[PDB]
């Protein structure tokens, strides 16, 4: 939008980066993909313990809009991973990444943060919510055939690490 | 493939490194390397894991 909005977004994103590095949450490595564009971040996240994702690490692209924080970033796993709350194409579909299906909260607002988004994604990996799932095939498999769900996730992890 | 994407050599050794000492880019490489090494070990004892590759 406006030049002012862009200025504010860059200032805010610098503060977000500082906070994330300072807090240093376990299993998360994220920052601007290049030094001349703070609006695109590259992320690598360790799969949470005691889940099918545990032995894996997962790459994602975090893209911020020019009027951040009045709009949420888009987060896309690249390549896509199987999960009830991740679209087949890799886009993550959780409340914190949407502006005001299926109500309650917490949705995106300027009082949320990148660290909070990344923490929410980790929680999502540990606790899928099929009732608001974006990948129905993943939802059905999780509900009905957990063994097959886990076999598919684990095979993909093995392949991602060169096995 | 993560090792190709993050330029981690198949035979690389990062056994002495801690995340606190590394910049962001090297932290990603370490995370991938540790994941690979941890799976290599698991794979040699876990028949169910081996079955997935056949």
């Amino acid at each position: 939008g406006s030049a002012a909005a862009s200025k504010t977004a860059q200032k805010r994103l610098l503060k977000e980066l500082q906070q994330l590095i300072k807090d240093s949450p376990p299993g998360i490595v994220a920052g601007p993909k290049s030094e001349n564009n703070i609006f695109i971040w590259d992320c690598l996240i360790q799969g949470p313990p005691d889940t099918p994702y545990a032995d894996g690490v997962f790459n994602a692209k975090l893209e911020f809009p020019k009027d951040y924080p009045l709009s949420p970033p888009k987060l896309t796993f690249t390549p896509s991973i199987l999960h009830p709350n991740i679209y087949p194409n890799g886009e993550v579909c959780i409340s914190i990444l949407h502006s005001p299906y299926e109500l309650a909260e917490e949705r995106w607002s300027p009082v949320q943060s990148v660290e909070k988004i990344l923490l929410s994604v980790m929680s999502m990996l540990s606790e899928p919510n099929i009732e608001s799932g974006a990948n129905i095939d993943a939802c059905i498999l999780w509900r009905d055939n957990r063994p097959e769900f886990e076999r598919q996730v684990k095979l993909s992890i093995l392949k991602s690490l060169g096995f | 493939m993560l090792l190709d994407k993050f330029h981690v050599d198949l035979n690389e050794d990062m056994s002495n490194l801690s995340f606190k000492d590394l910049d962001i880019e090297e932290r990603k490489r370490l995370l991938v390397w540790q994941a690979r090494k941890n799976l290599e070990t698991k794979l040699q004892s876990d028949k169910d894991l081996q079955s997935l590759l056949t």
